[PDB]
C-alpha cells in the first residue's frame, strides 16, 4: 500500500469584507429606512437630518 | 430708600477705576453609532465678560 496526502486551500473572500487595511473610512450614524440592505451591495442616502 | 432696597456691597478698592466678570459655557451632542463607527461628534466651551466703571 502506498500513502496519500491532501491539501485544500482556503478562499480568498466573502462578500463585503474589506479587502486591504489602507486607509479606509467607516460611517456607523447612519440608519437604515423602509427596505432591507444586504452585505457587499451600494447604498443610497435619502434625507441628512438637519440638527 | 435706594440703599435698603438693593445689597451693598464692599470689593473694590478706593484706587480702582474698572471691575469686569466672567461667563463660561459649553456646547456639544451625540448620536447612535454602531460597531465601526469613525464620526463622534465633539464637544467645545465658550467665555466672555463684562465691564464696569
Amino acid at each position: 500500500q502506498i500513502n496519500a496526502s491532501y491539501q485544500r486551500d482556503m478562499a480568498i473572500a466573502l462578500p463585503g469584507m474589506v479587502a486591504d487595511t489602507s486607509k479606509y473610512n467607516i460611517d456607523g450614524a447612519c440608519v437604515v429606512n423602509e427596505g432591507d440592505v444586504l452585505v457587499g451591495a451600494a447604498v443610497q442616502v435619502v434625507q441628512a437630518q438637519a440638527v | 430708600s435706594a440703599l435698603r432696597v438693593f445689597p451693598v456691597t464692599t470689593e473694590l478698592s478706593p484706587t480702582d477705576k474698572t471691575f469686569e466678570y466672567m461667563t463660561f459655557d459649553k456646547v456639544g451632542t451625540a448620536q447612535i453609532i454602531a460597531d465601526y463607527t469613525d464620526d463622534l461628534p465633539l464637544v467645545d466651551a465658550l467665555g466672555t465678560s463684562e465691564f464696569g466703571k
